[PDB]
């Protein structure tokens, strides 16, 4: 039973950073596709300087990779 | 395989950090775009961020290292698979399925957790059918274009 007791606890170190994964997985995707973006300021923003939006989706990118790589780490 | 114009978007994208122009995206960088658009990131958080990226070792990112990571974004075969990794760990049938009130649960309870609008904004982007479960595998195949 505590051979089955603490491989839960194991498996719970790794809830948060899976969360975290989809999380940083997600935010990422709805870079271009969510209603935050479909408003008339961010479609001038984007028409005036797109470069604003590709800054935002890199530092998504940059964040993704850390939780990747953190919930790699609890395998 | 990326056209020229992408390539002088993620350019000018590279040169918003940049700001020096002296070709690498130090912390400083990095760390002064992100809180001007009113996130606050720890030191640590930028050396991590950095570091996954820095092929060379000396701390920085340069271009030819910021083109890869923005053209491959999730479409890499070793995100697919961990991905779907998370989504197992709140799987506990194996099938492949979660059920939307238990994604729900954990995207709003668990790391930094989603606000009601975002998930509400997850669940309809992933189309539930019968009970209320979920195909996570569909949903991964969907994230990385
Ligand atoms: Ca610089």
């Amino acid at each position: 039973k505590v051979q089955e007791q603490h491989r839960q606890k194991h498996f719970e170190k790794r809830r948060m950073p899976a969360a975290n994964l989809i999380q940083a997985a997600w935010r990422l995707y709805s870079t271009d596709m969510s209603r935050a973006y479909l408003t008339a300021t961010w479609y001038k923003l984007d028409d005036i300087m797109p470069a604003v939006k590709t800054v935002i989706r890199s530092i998504r990118i940059l964040k993704f990779l850390v939780a990747k790589r953190k919930f790699k780490e609890t395998l | 395989q990326l056209t020229e114009e992408q390539i002088a978007e993620f350019k000018e994208a590279f040169s918003l950090f940049d700001k020096d122009g002296d070709g690498t995206i130090t912390t400083k960088e990095l760390g002064t775009v992100m809180r001007s658009l009113g996130q606050n990131p720890t030191e640590a958080e930028l050396q991590d961020m950095i570091n996954e990226v820095d092929a060379d070792g000396n701390g920085t990112i340069d271009f030819p290292e910021f083109l890869t990571m923005m053209a491959r974004k999730m479409k890499d075969t070793d995100s697919e698979e961990e991905i779907r990794e998370a989504f197992r760990v709140f799987d506990k049938d194996g099938n492949g399925y979660i059920s939307a009130a238990e994604l729900r649960h954990v995207m709003t309870n668990l790391g930094e957790k989603l606000t009601d609008e975002e998930v509400d904004e997850m669940i309809r982007e992933a189309d539930i059918d019968g009970d209320g479960q979920v195909n996570y595998e569909e949903f991964v195949q969907m994230m990385t274009a």
